[PDB]
């Protein structure tokens, strides 16, 4: 369990951590693209899913940037709505990690991240 | 060889962990960590002991977190490649005072202070040698020795001339439980802490040894009975011999 | 009596390799066993002389292999000999097994010999997988992760057995040091199982390509089959010296010269070529638990063969349908091996599923039906009524 | 040592075949023979006899599987090209 | 996958070491070292090639000693424990341009240049791939692609977009033997040099392979003769059956 | 396999001892016996008999070698003392 903290990383460009041997998104989060992660298609694309049960911090975002299909890597902040092109098969995620593309079956996994307040540290 | 170059033998002190059912006195390990940090850490290192091994043995979690965060370790470099430092965490090891061997030999007049994380297993005498060495500095080296400059006399050290001066004096460390910190009190506590550092498995090793010796002596006596049972027919076998009639 | 009989050790050596009565009819396919013995000695000796220079940490494994290649005298000979000799060991072992199930050697006097053979086959597959994992390239690492994350499909204790295999949470330093200790160890278990293979063979003796009894004329193994084995030994050493000295990285994958990197997937994870058919079997099933159950079933289906062979004559020497469907099975195995090296694209998943079904229908459907049909054809072709 | 179970192969003297009578066998010393005798005749005529008897069993399944692999490889190379994208998008989606 | 995702296959150029009796052109390795040092050494590393392996393959002993002494390695720290530096010797390794991976990714727009010391064995195609990749950059990508900025088109790279721009241009290096140093000549020379760096045993391996293949072919044929001589008496055995009289 | 050489131990039935005649052996089931019978008598009287028979052989060489070792140890302690240096120099050289 490694614990990476808040105040030394500003609002609006990526971190991709390597924890336990695996790399994962974190971002400080954007005003109506958090609230465009309220603009979401519920099920005319792949998954009916959960921004509350996916990320509980309204302003920050780790989850497991292992690509959806069988385990490749994306880009940072160039793509769909200002986001994350995985070129592993040509597919796309941002500020809550949702598929609008490709052969991907499910969204991405979120580990048990907890807090120094609501300061994001992963375990 | 001469008993001088042998070194005088350390006597048998009544340590509270000598004995097959005994445990390290953990209060003395906590006080011995204080004695190490305030006196011994200026010269010797402890690089085999992680910080996380102290939690639940001598200090709590918050105390070891603060004692780790008061040091600086090397981090992985930033996105520009420049080296970066980091406050310590529980995963890190206890840092030594010198960055290499040459800084140690420079700061201690040629001699190198040994790493103390295995030193009671590395000296014949155990904890008694360490206690007798720390408390065994006479005020004067006895009549006729050619003591080289920078060297001190300690008869428990082989040869007599040790490059470490007397470092334990009375009331140089205040204990936070109010124990009177004499020379022998501080030497007792730091020797118990060093013995824990060498053998951190000591208490569970003795507990498992109790279970194992009980189960194996049970099995040994029970196997003596089962052998005598299975062999009773051969032990109590009788032979008679009537010589056959000649033909 | 002679000293080679009146000893303790020379009695065993005499009884197994000098005065062993062999059937005189046995062809060149009966040299694969002595060839596998030579291959095993090659692997053990070259592996020991490379383990004298190998360091097994995750930060030193790959560079220790290149230290063997570049700094050790004749170390490229040792590494190329070990790798290509492992692959040659598996080609010869496939020939040994294909001879065995062509000539009916699995049948009723020799079922324990067949089963000790299947145990030896499982152990060699495990040994080579661990040894490929020790070099810690890019195919090595990601092969280790997909094959060990196979075992997470067991629905109760799967995560804890994969965390016990890994020694942690993914393939890293405990996993690599484990795999080195085991990749040493399992070859000596293979040597013990080979001694048991020979012991189970020696009670009834070897078969012959006619399938009739060979008890009538027999030849001592010394001075006849010693030299008939020497022919294939020199041929095998010639072909291996070709691949070692003129074409060494041919059978291997190029991505094992990239050091292992846990963050970059190499876009086609394939094992070494001999595990490709079982990889295609595993890949064909659209479930992971059924996938590993079907792969282990694909190698444990060699045990149902002495009970599904329903014919009264041993071997396919005198049957036409058994010969035809035998070679259908062999080229099905080769197509399965070629399907296992391709991506999961659109004709290949159906081709791998149909070839897996043909692989299983050979042992369980084709051999009984063809055996019964050949039985009644052999009867009514020559009895009159 | 103890005696073990009945096998199907004895040793030199008690092999366990049937009783043999009236079979005479003759053989000449190899030091008085020609090795490599008939190798140029057997190399062309016996090898042709062996090939002619044993090649349909090997080259009909080889032909079936090679035609299968060639046709599937052609279908894959067609579907991952520009001319065959519509059938790819209906064959996977 | 499609042909763009696979990459275009490199054709089969006629290298001077293709073939079982051939050998690296050592002047090609010397010129390729010059092109590596003058162009490739800005971004790529050669972490596995010591300086001593060049002596007697491409340069003279003093010619390698001077090229090693024009660099600076970490010395053992001095008697006060301060870090020291050192001119290189023949034991040391060829140093990369960057101190760590983050400096590399920062200097080259996020992408990390691979270490070239095993790159003709690490890539499918080998020397043909390295040559055709270096000389495969068109003057404009084909009409229809959307190249990301900071990336260049090269059809032999899988996917097409590579983060290395075209580095080889006509007469950017002058050779010391007066060879016309064009793009194709320089790519030929670096690919011969990188193939030597991957396989420095190549000449001795092919020579020994000649020896073993000759000895083993002779042994194979000679063993065929000895097998036929031993089995002559069994291959020429004749059986006659007179059926025994009924009794 | 072939038969091996003549040994000095056969198996059950053909061990290779002499013929036995006139020897009758009796034994009782251990389930009808008392194990640990006579342990407190054999522990004090039989133990003393076995010790009395076999202790001069063990303890006379042990006494010889322990006295030799103690005497050599005392001489080595004397030679490296202050009182015995003036023999130590004329002893070693
Ligand atoms: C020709 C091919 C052929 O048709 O053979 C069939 C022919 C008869 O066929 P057959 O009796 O119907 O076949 C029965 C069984 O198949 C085989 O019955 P067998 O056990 O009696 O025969 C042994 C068999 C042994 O072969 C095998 O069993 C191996 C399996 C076949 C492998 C085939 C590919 C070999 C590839 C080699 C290169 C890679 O012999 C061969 O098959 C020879 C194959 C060699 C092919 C190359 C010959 C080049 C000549 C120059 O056998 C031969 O011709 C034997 C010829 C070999 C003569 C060797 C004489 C050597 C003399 C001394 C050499 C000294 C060298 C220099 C010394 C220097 C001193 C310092
Ligand atoms: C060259 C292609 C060979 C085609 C012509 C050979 C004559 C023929 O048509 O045989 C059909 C023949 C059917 O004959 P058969 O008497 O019905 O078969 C009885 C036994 O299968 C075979 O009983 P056997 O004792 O004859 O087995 C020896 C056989 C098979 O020997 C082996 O299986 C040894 C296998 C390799 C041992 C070394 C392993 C090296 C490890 C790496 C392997 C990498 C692959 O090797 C040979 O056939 C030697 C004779 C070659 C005559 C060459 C004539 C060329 C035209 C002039 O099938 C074969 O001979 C297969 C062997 C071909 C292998 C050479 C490639
Ligand atoms: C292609 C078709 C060509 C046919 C070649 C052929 O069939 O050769 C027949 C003889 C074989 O001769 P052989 O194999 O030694 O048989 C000895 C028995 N004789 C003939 C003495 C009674 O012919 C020979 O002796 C051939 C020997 C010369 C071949 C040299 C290599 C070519
Ligand atoms: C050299 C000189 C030795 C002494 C002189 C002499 O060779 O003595 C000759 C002896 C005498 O034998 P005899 O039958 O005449 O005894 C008559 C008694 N009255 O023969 C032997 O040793 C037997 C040799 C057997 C050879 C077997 C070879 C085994 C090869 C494999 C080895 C193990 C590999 C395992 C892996
Ligand atoms: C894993 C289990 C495997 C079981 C089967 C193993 C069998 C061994 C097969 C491997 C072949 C070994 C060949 C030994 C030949 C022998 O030692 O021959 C001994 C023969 C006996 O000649 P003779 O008594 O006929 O002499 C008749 C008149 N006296 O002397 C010879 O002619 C020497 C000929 C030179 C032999 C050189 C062989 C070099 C082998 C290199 C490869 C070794 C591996
Ligand atoms: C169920 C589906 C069908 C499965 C059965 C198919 C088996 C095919 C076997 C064919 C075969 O066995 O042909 C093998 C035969 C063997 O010839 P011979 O040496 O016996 O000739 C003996 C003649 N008196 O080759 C031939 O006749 C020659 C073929 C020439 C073709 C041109
Ligand atoms: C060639 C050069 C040779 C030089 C060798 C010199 C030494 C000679 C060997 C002497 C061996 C040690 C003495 C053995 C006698 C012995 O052990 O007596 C064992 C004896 C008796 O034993 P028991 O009651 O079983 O016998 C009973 C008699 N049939 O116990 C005692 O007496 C105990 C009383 C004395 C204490
Ligand atoms: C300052 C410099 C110090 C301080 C404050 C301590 N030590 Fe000691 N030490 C030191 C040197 C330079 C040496 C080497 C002397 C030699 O010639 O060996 C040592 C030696 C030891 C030893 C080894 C004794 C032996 O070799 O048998 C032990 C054990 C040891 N030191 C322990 C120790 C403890 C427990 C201290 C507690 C406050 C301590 N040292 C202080 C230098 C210095
Ligand atoms: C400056 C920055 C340079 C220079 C002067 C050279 N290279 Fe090349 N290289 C470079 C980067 C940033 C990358 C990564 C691009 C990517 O997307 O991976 C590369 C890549 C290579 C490769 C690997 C290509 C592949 O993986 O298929 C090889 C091989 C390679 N580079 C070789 C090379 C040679 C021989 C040069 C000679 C002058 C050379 N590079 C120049 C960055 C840079
Ligand atoms: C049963 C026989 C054996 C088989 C099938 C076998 C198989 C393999 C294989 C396939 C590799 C990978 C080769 C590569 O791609 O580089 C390998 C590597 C290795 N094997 Fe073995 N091996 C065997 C016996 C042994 C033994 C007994 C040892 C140890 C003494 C050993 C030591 C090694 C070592 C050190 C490597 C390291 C990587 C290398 O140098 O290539 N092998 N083995
Ligand atoms: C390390 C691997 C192996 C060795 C050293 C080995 C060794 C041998 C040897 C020396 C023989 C006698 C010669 C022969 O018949 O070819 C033999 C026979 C046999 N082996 Fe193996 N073997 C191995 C693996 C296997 C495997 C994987 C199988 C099959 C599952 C197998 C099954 C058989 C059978 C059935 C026979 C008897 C064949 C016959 O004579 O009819 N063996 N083995
Ligand atoms: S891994 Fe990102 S799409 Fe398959």
């Amino acid at each position: 369990k490694v614990e990476v903290n808040l105040a030394a990383i500003p609002l609006g460009k990526n971190v991709v951590v390597k924890w336990q041997g695996k790399p994962v998104f974190i971002r400080h989060r954007t005003p109506h693209e958090i609230q465009e992660a309220n603009s979401v298609d519920m099920s005319a694309l792949k998954d009916p899913q959960t921004d509350a049960d996916r990320v509980k911090d309204p302003q920050w975002l780790i989850m497991l940037g292992i690509c959806t299909h069988l385990g490749c890597v994306p880009i940072g902040e160039a793509g769909d709505f200002g986001g994350w092109f995985c070129p592993c098969h040509g597919s796309h995620y941002d500020i809550s990690g949702r598929i609008r593309k490709g052969p991907a079956p499910l969204n991405l996994e979120i580990p048990a991240y907890e807090f120094d307040g609501d300061k994001v540290i992963v375990g | 060889m001469t008993a001088a170059e042998h070194g005088l033998h350390a006597p048998a002190y009544a340590w509270s962990h000598n004995g097959p059912f005994e445990t390290f006195d953990h209060a003395s390990i906590r006080r011995g960590y204080q004695v190490y940090r305030e006196v011994c850490a200026a010269c010797h290192s402890l690089d085999r002991v992680a910080w996380r091994t102290l939690v639940g043995v001598s200090h709590t979690n918050e105390e070891v977190r603060n004692m780790a965060e008061e040091f600086e370790y090397d981090d992985e470099p930033d996105e520009q490649g420049n080296p970066k430092k980091r406050p310590g965490k529980l995963s890190d090891y206890i840092p030594g005072p010198y960055p290499n061997e040459q800084a140690a030999r420079a700061a201690n007049q040629g001699a190198l202070p040994p790493d103390l994380s295995l030193i009671v297993k590395a000296r014949h005498g155990g904890c008694d040698y360490i206690f007798s060495l720390l408390t065994g500095y006479p005020d004067e080296p006895p009549a006729g020795v050619a003591l080289p400059p920078g060297s001190n006399y300690n008869p428990y050290f082989p040869g007599g001339s040790i490059a470490m001066a007397r470092v334990l004096f009375d009331d140089m460390v205040e204990y936070e439980d109010g124990t009177p910190a004499t020379t022998s009190q501080m030497a007792k506590d730091v020797t118990t802490f060093l013995n824990w550092c060498a053998e951190p498995e000591h208490d569970e090793r003795k507990r498992l040894g109790l279970k194992t010796v009980i189960i194996l002596s049970s099995l040994y006596l029970l196997s003596i009975w089962v052998k005598k049972f299975k062999w009773a027919g051969i032990k109590t076998r009788k032979f008679v011999f009537n010589p056959p009639k000649p033909r | 009596m002679a000293f080679r009989k009146s000893n303790v050790y020379l009695s065993l050596v005499n009884s197994y390799i000098i005065d062993s009565p062999q059937p005189s009819s046995i062809n060149y396919w009966w040299n694969m066993g002595s060839l596998l013995g030579l291959c095993l000695v090659i692997q053990i000796v070259t592996g020991i002389f490379m383990a004298m220079h190998y360091s097994s940490n995750i930060e030193l494994a790959f560079s220790s292999v290149e230290h063997i290649m570049r700094d050790v005298h004749n170390g490229y000979i040792l590494r190329y000999l070990h790798a290509n000799g492992a692959s040659f060991f598996f080609m010869v072992m496939f020939m040994h097994m294909a001879k065995g199930l062509y000539y009916g050697s699995y049948r009723s006097p020799r079922v324990t010999l067949w089963n000790v053979g299947v145990i030896i086959f499982i152990l060699t597959i495990a040994t080579a997988f661990l040894g490929y994992c020790c070099v810690y390239g890019q195919m090595s690492h990601w092969g280790a992760t997909v094959i060990t994350n196979l075992f997470s499909a067991i629905p109760f204790v799967g995560n804890d057995i994969v965390s016990w295999l890994w020694g942690g949470f993914s393939v890293s330093n405990p996993t690599i040091q484990r795999f080195f200790a085991l990749h040493y160890l399992v070859p000596f278990i293979i040597a013990a199982m080979v001694i048991m293979h020979l012991m189970a063979l020696h009670i009834h003796g070897s078969s012959n390509p006619l399938g009739i009894t060979g008890n009538l004329d027999r030849i001592p193994m010394h001075s006849y089959f010693i030299f008939k084995d020497l022919v294939t030994v020199f041929l095998f050493m010639l072909i291996l010296a070709l691949f070692v000295f003129y074409s060494p990285n041919t059978l291997g994958h190029p991505d094992n010269y990239i050091p292992g990197n846990p963050l970059v997937t190499p876009a086609s994870i394939v094992p070494e070529w001999y595990l490709l058919p079982f990889y295609a079997i595993l890949r064909s099933i659209p479930d992971k638990l059924l996938g590993v159950i079907t792969m282990f079933a694909a190698i444990l289906v060699l045990l149902v063969l002495p009970f599904t062979d329903r014919s009264v004559v041993r071997g396919n020497t005198f049957k036409v349908l058994s010969k035809f469907f035998f070679f259908i099975f062999v080229f099905n195995f080769v197509l399965l091996g070629q399907i296992g090296a391709c991506h999961v694209e659109v004709p290949y998943v159906l081709m791998g599923q149909i070839a897996t079904f043909i692989y299983f229908a050979y042992f369980l459907i084709i051999v009984p039906v063809i055996s019964t049909i050949e039985n009644v054809l052999f009867y009514i072709g020559r009895v009159n009524k | 040592g103890p005696p073990s179970g009945k096998t199907y192969m004895g040793w030199w003297g008690h092999m366990g075949g049937p009783k043999q009578k009236g079979i005479t066998s003759y053989a000449v010393s190899p030091y008085a023979q020609k090795p490599l005798q008939g190798i140029f005749h057997n190399a062309v005529f016996n090898s042709f006899r062996r090939f002619k008897s044993q090649f349909l069993y090997v080259l009909i399944p080889a032909g079936i599987y090679w035609y299968w692999w060639k046709n599937g490889n052609e279908y894959n190379e067609f579907l991952y090209s520009k001319a065959g994208r519509e059938e790819l998008e209906r064959v996977n989606v």
